[PDB]
Parts: C-alpha cells; sequence; structure tokens
RNA sequence: ACCAGGAGUGGAGCCUGCGGCUUAAUUUGACUCAACACGGGAAAACUUACCAGGUCGAACAUAAGUGUGUAAGACAGAUUGAUAGCUCUUUCUCGAAUCUAUGGGUGGUGGUGCAUGGCCGUUCUUAGUUCGUGGAGUGAUUUGUCUGGUUAAUUCCGAUAACGAACGAGACUCAAAUAUAUUAAAUAGAUAUCUUCAGGAUUAUGGUGCUGAAGCUUAUGUAUAUGUAAGUGGAGCCGUACCUGUUGGUUUGUCCCAUUAUAAGGACACUAGCUUCUUAAAUGGACAAAUUGCGUCUAGCAAUAAUGAGAUUGAGCAAUAACAGGUCUGUGAUGCCCUUAGAUGUCCUGGGCUGCACGCGCGCUACAAUGAAAGUAUCAACGUGUAUUUCCUAGACCGAGAGGUCCGGGUAAACCGCUGAACCACUUUCAUGCUUGGGAUUGUGAACUGAAACUGUUCACGAUGAACUUGGAAUUCCCAGUAAGUGUGAGUCAUUAACUCGCAUUGAUUACGUCCCUGCCCUUUGUACACACC
C-alpha cells in the first residue's frame, strides 16, 4: 500500500529482488545466490540502495520546507 | 462465568510507562492473570502553533510546541474475584487505570 | 465527574485544572513560601502535596488555614466533598529551591534601596546553601527617574541546551514599587548530583569522570595450599 | 475481477446490460453534469453505469459500498470554482436507484457467481479474442 | 431581561476567554481557552515541552 | 551576496496590507532592512476601542423626612427603536439601602513604550564575551583572547607571556532509515488450512450428448417471479477435484469441559495461524585503526571497505553590552495624567471600520497544446471528530442542484475510514481562431446558516464572456526528496479562505564556488573620528 501512482511501483522491484536471495541462503544453494547478485551489482538500478531520502519537515516564510517567499521591500 | 476484564493504562511519562511493567505485571502473572504481555498503543501528539509575540511585530516566525502520551493497555481472562488488589498496588503518579463494572 | 469527555480533552482538563490551583496559592501562600504542588488523581481519594516553606502558618486555628484549603476548590470546582486532600508540606533545603527566596525579597526590598545589604545578600545564602551557579536581577527604575537593568551573576550558567532545560529553575515576580513597578527575574544552577539527590535527576550532562586503573600484581605466584 | 484492466471491460459490459433490455433510462439524462462543477454535459449514459464493475472490486475490497461512501470518493480531477480549485462530492443523484437496473447486506447479490461470471467468461471470451 | 440583546449561541461572540476575559484574542478549538498571549505565561504546569 | 540557473512577481484580472481621498464617523497601533495576509485582523450586530441616538449607578460619617410612604413598578395615550412607569396625563402597590447635597473611592481596549515591567524582534545562517595572578605602563586600559596550521567554530594543535579561567559553539532535545534478535496486539495480518462466494474444461470426466440437452415463450395459481406443460430448439447437460476468488473463526490449536460459549484440566499437530507488519517500551544503530608518494610528525579530501549505513539527519535551545525597536488596546502587570450618576465607563437601537478619480506590497486566476474538455485507470499522509454542548459522519430516501428527511455509528489504531486526495496516467472530443483558452462583470430565481444581509453569508442552475498571448526599469527565493507543480488537514468558525501551520504526492536545470558587487566577522592601519560618515 502507499506510494502512489509512481513510486508505488518502485518498491516491487526490492521484493522481487531480493525473494530469490533468501531462499537461495537457507533452501537451495549458495552458488545460486551468488549467480544472481553479481548479475545485478554491475550497476543495479538501485535495486538494493535503498536511499532513506524522505519528506522533510516545513517552515516559516515559505509554502515548501526548504522556501520562503521574500520581498518584504528590500 | 468467568470475566475478561480488559484494562487499558495510560500515562505522559514514558519512565513511568516503563515503571508499571516492573511491578504490576509481574505480581499477577506469578498467579496466571493471563496479562499478555505489553499492548501499547501509538501515541497522541499535539501541535499548537500561534504567534509567539504580544504585538509580534517583526521577523513575524511563530514558536512549535509538543505533546507525547502513551498508552499500553493489560487485558486479563480472569474474572472479577482476583483483581481487587492489583487496583490497590502499587499506584503511580500520573497513571490512569480503567476498568469496567457496568 | 465522571464525562464521556474525549481522552485528548480529559488530559489537557488535567492540564488547565492544575494552572489554576497555584494562582491563588501564590496570590495567599506568598508569605509562607509556597513553591510547589504535586498531583496524585488515586481511586476514591484526589491527593494534592503542596510544598511551602512556612509550614507553621499553613495550619491555622484547629486547621483554619487547612479547612480553608478544602474551602477552596470544592465550590470553584465543584466537586465532591471528600475526595479532595490538600496537604501542604515543609521543603527541604530552603535555599536551594529559591522560588520562594525570591518572592522574600519582595520582603527584603522594603528596606528602601539595600542592595548591599539585602540583595547583595541574595547572593550570599544561595552560595551559603551551595549552588554550582545562580542569578539575579533587577529591571525597572532605580536611582531616579530612567529605569536601569543591572546583572548579578556568580556562577555557572549556561544558557543553552538540555542541562539547561533541566537544571535551571525559573521565577518571575512583579512586586509594585512605591513609585511605579519592579520586575524580578531569579535563575539558579544546582548541584544535580552528589549529596543525596535520589530525584532531581541525577544526571551527568558531559562531566566524564574516569576511575583509578588498579594496577595489579603481573607475577601472580601460586603460593597454593590445598585444602 | 483479477484479469486486465478493465479500460476496454467497462466499455463492454456497459452494452451488455444495455444489449439485454436493462437499460432503465434516467429522466433528465440529457440534463445532468454529474455535479456542480461541470461545464458541459455527457455524450451519453453508458458510462454511467460502468461502475459495476468498481463494485467487482470496491465489494470485494473495500466495503458493501452505499452511495454516500462511493460518490465523494469517486470522479475526483476537479477544476473547482475559479479562485482556487477544492474537491467535491460529484452530487450522484439517480444513480443511487441504479439497483433497479439490475433488476449486514449486500448491493448486488446477483454479481456474485451469477452476474460477474459472465463478465468473467466475456474476458475469458476476450482471451480467446485476444489470443490471435 | 431589558435591554439585555445578543442571543449568544452563534460565532464567537460571545463564548469567549476563558483564561483572560478578553474577547479579541483567543485560541479555543482544541479545548485550550488560554488567550494565547496568556499562553506563554501559562503554558506550565500545563505539559507542552517544545521538540522541534 | 552573486555567478550557473530555475521558477517568479513588478504587466492583466481579482483579493487583502496601508496611505491618500472622503465621511456623522470612515477607531487605531506600527515606517528601511526588522510597518506593510500584522495587532491571528477570514469582523452584519456583538466584539468595537469609532460615529449617532439612547442607558445603568455605585459605598462613608455627616444629614433631614419621621413609617401621613422617603420609594419602587406596569396598564392606559404621548414618547418611543421597541413600550421605556427611561419620562408622563391617571391609577393601586410590596414601601426602610433613612435612595446625602458630603469621604471620595470605582471603572475604562482613555493619555503617554521618552515612566516602566513583562514579553519579543534585531544585533546572531557569524564567532565571540568576560573574571581572581603577573611581569606591560604615571593612567586610560592593555596581556590573556595569539605569527601560523586547521576548523562550520576562540576548533584544536603548536609558538606556548596566568592558567585551574567561565559561558558561548560543541555536547545534550526531537524526527523516518536500523537485528522483531528478545515479551507485545480490539492496528494490521502474513500465512496455513477449515471453509463457504466458484468460473475453466485449466483439469480428470461419472451420469449423459442429436433420442431433443442447453437456451427460448404462453397460461394462471401463489405475492410480477416461480411451478409445470405446451411453446421451443439442435448441442450440450450435471457432479467432483486442481487452478483463482468471499466469508468466518482459528487468543493455551483440536476435541474437551466449568461456561450460554474462550483457556487449561484430556491427548495430539505435540504447535490442527504465527508475530513478519504497524506499533516501542528498549538496547542496537558510518560504532570513524575506513585504504589512501602524511602535509610545521599534528586533520596525507579522495569518493573507495560496508553493502539498514558512504550524516538515519532537519530544527529547537542560544551569549556580552545593549537599542529610547515593538506593545499601557493581552491582562484585575502598572506609575503618572483623564474621568466618574451628565461616562471614555456600561448595556440597548443603529451605522461605520468593507466607504473610491489614486499610489502601492503580499499572494492566488489565467495568458491555452506538455492543453481545455469527457470518461477510465485507480494513490497518500499529519491529522480530524458530541456532554452539558449539537462535532465527525455512515446508511437508506427525496431533489438539476443547493440541500432536505429518516435510522445509525463514533468520545474514538476500533465509527467516519483501510479516510480507497489531487495533478498525472487512457481512448476521445476540440483545429489555435482573445478560441469550447481564460470567467471579471450582471440579471435572475433556487439554496441555506444564523433572531436578523444590503460593495455581499456562501452555494446552486441556466444565462452574460471583459481585461489579458510571457508582462517596462526593476527585483524574490533556492542546491535534494530541495525548488516547483499539485493537493488534503489544521488555525481563526453559526455560516465565510484565495492567507496562515504542517501534511502528502509528483519530481528538474544548474552550483558543488568566488570575494566583484550590497554583505558581514575581531590583524595592522591613519584620523579633526564624539550622539561613531545620517
Amino acid at each position: 500500500s502507499g506510494g502512489g501512482h509512481v513510486a508505488q511501483i518502485y518498491a516491487i522491484r526490492q521484493a522481487i529482488s531480493k525473494a530469490l536471495v533468501a531462499f537461495y541462503q537457507k533452501y537451495v544453494d549458495e552458488a545460486s545466490k551468488k549467480e544472481i547478485k553479481d548479475i545485478l551489482v554491475q550497476y543495479d538500478r538501485t535495486l538494493l540502495v535503498g536511499d532513506p531520502r524522505r519528506c522533510e519537515p516545513k517552515k516559516f516564510g515559505g509554502p515548501g520546507a526548504r522556501a520562503r517567499y521574500q520581498k518584504s521591500y528590500r | 462465568s468467568v470475566h475478561r476484564i480488559r484494562i487499558t493504562l495510560t500515562s505522559r511519562n514514558v519512565r513511568s510507562l516503563e515503571n508499571v511493567c516492573r511491578d504490576l505485571i509481574n505480581g499477577a502473572k506469578n498467579q496466571n492473570l493471563r496479562v499478555k504481555g505489553p499492548v501499547r498503543m501509538p501515541t497522541k501528539t499535539l501541535r499548537i502553533t500561534t504567534r509567539k509575540t504580544p504585538c509580534g511585530e517583526g521577523s513575524k516566525t511563530w514558536d512549535r510546541f509538543q505533546m507525547r502520551i502513551h498508552k499500553r493497555i493489560i487485558d486479563l481472562h480472569s474474572p472479577s474475584e482476583i483483581v481487587k488488589k492489583i487496583t490497590s498496588i502499587n499506584i503511580e503518579p500520573g497513571v490512569e487505570v480503567e476498568v469496567t463494572i457496568a | 465527574a465522571n464525562l464521556p469527555i474525549s481522552k485528548k480533552r480529559k488530559f489537557v482538563s488535567d492540564g488547565i485544572f492544575k494552572a489554576e490551583l497555584n494562582e491563588f496559592l501564590t496570590r495567599e501562600l506568598a508569605e509562607d513560601g509556597y513553591s510547589g504542588v504535586e498531583v496524585r488523581v488515586t481511586p476514591s481519594r484526589t491527593e494534592i502535596i503542596i510544598m511551602a516553606t512556612k509550614t507553621q502558618q499553613v495550619l491555622g486555628e484547629k486547621g483554619r488555614r487547612i479547612r480553608e484549603l478544602t474551602a477552596m476548590v470544592q465550590k470553584r470546582f465543584n466537586f465532591e466533598t471528600g475526595r479532595i486532600e490538600l496537604y501542604a508540606e515543609k521543603v527541604a533545603a530552603r535555599g536551594l529551591c529559591a522560588i520562594a527566596q525570591a518572592e522574600s525579597l519582595r520582603y527584603k526590598l522594603t528596606g528602601g534601596l539595600a542592595v548591599r545589604r539585602a540583595c547583595y545578600g541574595v547572593l550570599r545564602y544561595i552560595m551559603e546553601s551551595g549552588a554550582k551557579g545562580c542569578e539575579v536581577v533587577v529591571s525597572g527604575k532605580l536611582r531616579g527617574q530612567r529605569a536601569k537593568s543591572m546583572k548579578f551573576v556568580d556562577g555557572l550558567m549556561i544558557h543553552s541546551g538540555d542541562p539547561c532545560n533541566d537544571y535551571v529553575e525559573t521565577a518571575t515576580r512583579h512586586v509594585l514599587l512605591r513609585q511605579g513597578v519592579l520586575g524580578i527575574k531569579v535563575k539558579v544552577m544546582l548541584p544535580y548530583d552528589p549529596k543525596n539527590k535520589i530525584g532531581p535527576k541525577k544526571p551527568l550532562p558531559d562531566n566524564v569522570s574516569v576511575v583509578e586503573p588498579k594496577e595489579e600484581k603481573i607475577y601472580e605466584t601460586p603460593e597454593t595450599e590445598y585444602k | 475481477v483479477k484479469d486486465i484492466d478493465q479500460h476496454a471491460v467497462t466499455k463492454a459490459v456497459a452494452v451488455f446490460l444495455k444489449k439485454t433490455g436493462k437499460l432503465k433510462v434516467p429522466d433528465q439524462m440529457d440534463i445532468v453534469k454529474t455535479a456542480k462543477f461541470k461545464e458541459l454535459a455527457p455524450y451519453d449514459p453508458d458510462w454511467f453505469y460502468v461502475r459495476c464493475a468498481s463494485i467487482l472490486r470496491h465489494l470485494y475490497h473495500r466495503s458493501p459500498a452505499g452511495v454516500g461512501s462511493i460518490t465523494k470518493i469517486y470522479g475526483g480531477r476537479k477544476r473547482n470554482g475559479v479562485h482556487p480549485s477544492h474537491f467535491c462530492r460529484a452530487a450522484d443523484g439517480a444513480a443511487r436507484k441504479a439497483l433497479q437496473a439490475l433488476e449486514g447486506r449486500k448491493l448486488s447479490s446477483i454479481g456474485q457467481r451469477d452476474l460477474d461470471r459472465i463478465a468473467n467468461q466475456i474476458v475469458f471470451k476476450q482471451r480467446d479474442a485476444a489470443k490471435q | 431581561t431589558l435591554w439585555y440583546s445578543h442571543p449568544r449561541k452563534y460565532g464567537q461572540g460571545s463564548r469567549c476567554c476563558r483564561a483572560c476575559s478578553n474577547r479579541h484574542g483567543l485560541i479555543r478549538k482544541y479545548g485550550l481557552n488560554i488567550c494565547r498571549q496568556c499562553f506563554r505565561e501559562y503554558a506550565n504546569d500545563i505539559g507542552f515541552k517544545k521538540l522541534d
């Protein structure tokens, strides 16, 4: 749930990637875990770089967080 | 026949909210009161903002203020004849017990 | 009494409750040096522990001032007569709380501009009751028409940070001057750790104390008997 | 129903009950603007009762869904009154009587396996239609 | 009785200022009724530590 | 503060700030930066301090009727705005606070922020202040507080000329990333399977299949459906399991029992649903020998090692001396001055603050082809919500609508609600034509809130389609989940958001610096500098 009309589709990627990595750790094979990682990590398209970049709290004098509306007659 | 007395407990101070699991729940699980563990609730945060300044003329920002009060629920599958003594001991400043009778 | 009130409105109604009790109690028990109130809402009784200095006049004849206290709020809030019990407790270390000391400065400033004998002696006893830091200021008109602001610091006042969110104790006093007005603001810095200090917090903000390293018997000979 | 997205399927079902005589035509259907925001009347009526496909997912996942819980959150892309735009209720009216077009409680009792499986047989036939 | 108009039950007037009896400067609609120029002096003891 | 830019505004429309204008009065505070969507100031009246009509009475000894009514109230007709016996023609009346000329106190959103307090803003996106010992010197005050290195940092090293100086900054306070690895669920449920809501033939078909199956109509009973025959038609029918789906419980599971039914007691899987998840209450958490021809051995950028993690990371707190900054209209903080039955006070009736040839600022509405339309797909979160006042709402119902009626829920992870938000995304309709872009103006009824609406309470419908196609000189903010688009909630609230406080989605160009310019921070430095180049 959550996300939106763009960002909700993003989190499928982290789900479908790591679904193989844990079924190969404890159930199938070590090299099966190894053969699915090295194909990914060439550039990986942040399939596992879960950057915690999130929405920032807002401030005063602006319509945004790191904004400020101005010209009080300079 | 047998009652299921589900009791909410709340306080502002988390340390008293940490104090109550030290003394109340083990004085009842020693005799099988069926606490089912600490049922922590999401808190009730409230933010009020206004002009901080009487005659607020200059760089006219605001002041923020916060409040946090947290809850932790203790339900029990035991009838009324066992549970009067835990209402007497132990009592803490700023904790709120709510047991339904009628 | 019992209401269907929301719990968020239940909690703020507690805060507005104690926001009024201290009002007239500062208005009445300023001569006896009222300092603090602790309230617990227990089942079948509400216990209120007032912290005051001069406890020999908070009582009155056969509890005259005592029954005056219960006469306040059982008609102010119209609650049940029997749940409300109010008790003014003698404070420990009266020179350490010092907010009633600021209140008695109003009783000390009636000596006719005694900054030397009285206001300089304010900073004495709080050092004689042993504070690492303290503060008074006088803000108002002195020595003539135009107002003058003087500072009286002695100690270590940090003005910032969670120790300053915890070590200080504020006290603002408007005493009515013969001419017009006087505001009095005092600050204290308290030794939260050393003596008994069961519940100020007894913290240490940044002061890292490092123990003796306990040099060792490096050889550690046997000397082994077989009992 | 859990087949391909009903961009084309909602176009399909709106004619199928229109084929079987269960049109149950409204009365101000040339007058209505389905909300106090719109400036033109719609072209026809078939797009109105396409939300039986919604309640194949909304009775399925949201709730046995009333009229007020539906139309307020339904159909919002709205540019409201000019200074500036807000969000509104889309003003249902006569489509609360669309149950007569189909003939704790349930809204459509025949769309459980009797009605919706035929539409699921249609997309199963559309699976055969899109098979070449 | 006579010469006392204003059936007050609509709007601000006259349900005002449970802290200062100053009708113009109220903050009300949570349950505070504190007349917020009478809030900074009266912020304690009613909770409300600042956190950010 | 630029540059490299971006979006803008300054043009247009409109809304408000305020002046000017005018008015009975258009209450008023505040003039650079730091008055200018501020006094939360989105005001019909109320507020209100303004204007115009009214209106209340408030102490005391003195004192004099005596209680032959000192008063106090209504009819009645004037006066009224209403009834105001406020007044009064005229009537009965509880009469006593003896309603006093007199002390004087009372009150005020009266005066003064050049009387102050309190509070706040700037000085403050920096890096500075200041004390006990000395040697500097007749003293002012200097030394400390550094020549450098490095730091966001008076941050440390090192010279080291008090140090043991003290604050400041650091440090601590909050916010989602962080093993559920430990207890934790009326959040959520993962699941598992019981299931029920079952398509398909995806499956295997048993009965069956041209013999009339499926499907199709008429008649009327029952209260039109269904039943049947005929009608009817020419291949399928019906049942299962696999597939994919509602639902209900799976809390110490099942069957036990007490129980109306939960638990164990009785056994089994011996776990016939467990805690991933939301919630933390915790410790954990780039926890930095992090490798790097070591820079004045001291802090060699190097991204690179991790692989929640190359800061999870933003605010809050903020000194020293101060300024004639802000306010006496926040206040029963308040000096002084003003007043006090004929009030500025106070309550009523009103108006007005909204008045408009004019200046201006803050923002929203657009100036359309990355669109205006229609639908369609189908996504949040902070929050939010009625006990002594009528909030949040659902459900049916009516109505072009606006709204109206009825039964509910919810004092709240519980109901609203899993709030199934906008802009986008998807087929179209438009042919660029001040145009179906753009919705000012203005009629009209239809609403509805409130006792009450009229430069307006807002909202409906169908009319009306101006100005304006990128905006002169100018000038705003800003380096990432940011700018910006695009929304919701909250705040003032009976109804009135275009602002305000955060929420959430969508997600750039470009900078990763410089000391020109307006800046600013203390090291030498001339000076007539002084109330400090105004």
